[PDB]
């Protein structure tokens, strides 16, 4: 299924995922498309931070749900 | 912690501090792994964009700068490290802008960043947006010189501790 990931830089990107995918899987999928290591990603859905071990279905992420991505980066 | 680490604003914290100062939802940019991400639409609407640069898979800590929309086709880059440092990213960012536009590096002096790029971007950054967009704009030399002056007046009389006190506060 298709979900959206939106960043604080305004990029929206689509991903193809299973509801049984862990959050860590999703991060690996972001590493592959965007080159960002899972190390650098905090993920968030309905103001909840998402734990690496839980699945997308653990949070009721439907088809066409929008996650938010924040990167652990500073200047 | 989400917003500030030591004295360095995070991606999350730069959003936060702008929202607190009353700018609504501000979109930022990045250059990550040599690759920019600039939302030209948002730069337009907002009039400016803080951009985090020199980060990547092996660098958590880079440099904040400010993209500024002037009137007409004109854009500006403010690097708190100064003009020379700002020239480094001038070409790659000018190539991200809408067709026919220009990018100029605000000519402020070096030796005043002091580790505080993110704070400078959020204060002086905005005061330069204002200046270049006002009724009778000063020249681009005046703007750069003025900013240099503001940075050093603000550091005077124990200014460093005051600014870092404020970044600490903002972390809570
Ligand atoms: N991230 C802190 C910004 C200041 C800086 O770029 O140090 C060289």
């Amino acid at each position: 299924m298709q979900i959206f990931v939106k960043t604080l830089t305004g990029k929206t990107i689509t991903l193809e995922v299973e509801p049984s995918d862990t959050i860590e899987n999703v991060k690996a999928k972001i590493q592959d498309k965007e080159g960002i290591p899972p190390d650098q990603q905090r993920l968030i859905f309905a103001g909840k931070q998402l734990e690496d071990g839980r699945t997308l279905s653990d949070y009721n992420i439907q088809k066409e749900s929008t996650l938010h991505l924040v990167l652990r980066l500073r200047g | 912690p989400k917003y500030v680490e030591g004295v360095e604003l995070t991606q999350e914290g730069m959003h936060a501090i702008f929202a607190r100062m009353g700018y609504g939802d501000i979109t930022s940019g990045s250059i990550y792994n040599g690759v920019p991400t600039i939302d030209t639409g948002a730069l337009n609407r907002q009039g400016f964009m803080p951009v985090l640069t020199g980060v990547g898979p092996h660098r958590d800590s880079g440099h904040w700068i400010m993209l500024i929309k002037g009137p007409g086709n004109q854009y500006y880059l403010f690097d708190p490290l100064g003009k020379t440092s700002g020239e480094g990213y001038q070409n790659i960012l000018a190539a991200q802008l809408p067709m026919g536009s220009t990018l100029s590096v605000i000519p402020n002096g070096s030796g005043l960043n002091m580790g505080l790029c993110g704070y400078w971007v959020a204060s002086a950054g905005l005061r330069a947006h204002q200046a270049l967009n006002q009724h009778n704009p000063p020249t681009l030399l005046n703007v750069g010189q003025t900013i240099t002056n503001e940075m050093r007046n603000e550091l005077d009389h124990d200014g460093y501790r005051k600014i870092t006190g404020w970044l600490r506060a903002v972390a809570d």
